[PDB]
């Protein structure tokens, strides 16, 4: 009936656009979960390489004070 | 009566609310973990700047 009907034009309507808002709020967060994982690792290696070449610039130096 | 159906939509409403704050809650403590990974990044990546400029300066000291 034309009522009926209404009723379930605005509850099959409320419910897709809830589908589509859905959709855009997970996609949002996995991204920045993302960004989380990948910055957490450009960060172990970036870390590694800092802590690398301490060790080598300690060492040279040590190089340089033993011939004075 | 009908004011059970402005107390369901006034209701319903503060509820999804509740959903609105705790994906807030998520997606802002993963955007301030990003910006401090982001702050500690920048710090890692000048420090290499700087121990390299120190690790030639005392290569070209050792030869010359
Ligand atoms: C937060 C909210 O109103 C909402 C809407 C639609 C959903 O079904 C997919 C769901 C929520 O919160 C939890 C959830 O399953
Ligand atoms: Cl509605
Ligand atoms: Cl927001
Ligand atoms: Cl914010």
């Amino acid at each position: 009936s034309q009522e009926r009907i209404k009723a379930e034009r605005k509850r099959l309507r409320n419910r897709i656009a809830a589908s589509k808002c859905r959709k855009r709020k997970l996609e949002r967060i996995s991204r920045l979960e993302e960004k989380v994982k990948t910055l957490k690792s450009q960060n172990t290696e970036l870390a590694s390489t800092a802590s690398l070449l301490r060790e080598q610039v300690a060492q040279l130096k040590q190089k340089v004070l033993s011939h004075v | 009566e009908e004011e059970k159906r402005r107390v369901r939509r006034e209701r319903n409403k503060l509820a999804a609310a509740k959903c609105r704050n705790r994906r807030r809650e998520l997606t802002d403590r993963l955007q301030a973990e990003t910006d401090q990974l982001e702050e500690e990044k920048a710090e890692l990546e000048s420090e290499i700047a700087e121990l390299q400029k120190e690790k030639e300066r005392l290569e070209f000291v050792l030869v010359a």
